[PDB]
């Protein structure tokens, strides 16, 4: 999971 | 927005769509290319191809279970492109590049047409 | 094999699947969550959820056009997860995390359950 | 396009  | 994103989600969705295709699960159309037939999901075809997007948004053609392609279309070229649609992987070879490019032009798959043009130009 | 790969293909396919959903194009099921209804494509639901994969591979349920979820399922939680399925983006907030996690557990969406557990543990 |  990432900060898009 | 303040969303988080799962990097592999799109790839995992496509992998499962390909698994459904391989097992003939909820496939809703057969693409006929001269003597060959290819089962697929209309939504995936529309999502990959300008031609299929046009066909399946048509008020009559959206309901067809069989679509017959132009007799000039090469079945192997179509097969390679259908695999690309479901995997992001294009089996581009010296022996098939002309058929792949002509099929991608007909199907309106601009990125495939682009890499075919580039691979052809490099060999001239 | 000796394939080339188009990096953005999977993401572009998912973006088009979401565009089809927003325009209600070739959607083939409505998911009922208490008083709310959500139109979707069975193949996308199956590709994202263990629960939908089980439901739509069932020889009778595969043919249903309406699926009613357990009355304990929160519609907003379902909406956030349905958006995640079609975009890879999860709108996870303090006010919805419990509903999102419970819905992801029911839908069998392990990666969502995982990030919810981690975000909850960080706040305790 | 890349070599996967
Ligand atoms: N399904 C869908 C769809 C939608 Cl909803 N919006 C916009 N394009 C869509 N698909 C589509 C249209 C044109 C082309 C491609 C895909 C690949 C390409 O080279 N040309
Ligand atoms: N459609 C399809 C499908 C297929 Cl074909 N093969 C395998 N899994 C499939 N989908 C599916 C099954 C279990 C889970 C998910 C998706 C996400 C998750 O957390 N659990
Ligand atoms: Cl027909
Ligand atoms: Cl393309
Ligand atoms: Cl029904
Ligand atoms: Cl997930």
């Amino acid at each position: 999971w990432v900060i898009p | 927005d303040s969303c988080i994103q799962f990097t592999r989600h799109a790839s995992d969705v496509l992998l499962n769509l390909n698994r459904l295709r391989s097992r003939d699960i909820l496939t809703d159309v057969v693409i006929v290319v001269s003597r060959e037939q290819f089962r697929a999901h209309k939504t995936v075809l529309m999502a990959c191809s300008g031609l299929f997007y046009s066909i399946f948004t048509d008020q009559l053609k959206c309901n067809l279970s069989v679509i017959n392609l132009d007799p000039e279309i090469n079945p192997e070229g179509f097969c390679i492109l259908l695999d690309f649609m479901y995997t992001s992987r294009l089996n581009l070879r010296e022996g098939n590049i002309m058929a792949v490019m002509a099929t991608a032009m007909y199907l309106q798959m601009e990125h495939v047409v682009d890499t075919c043009r580039k691979f052809i130009k490099a060999s001239e």
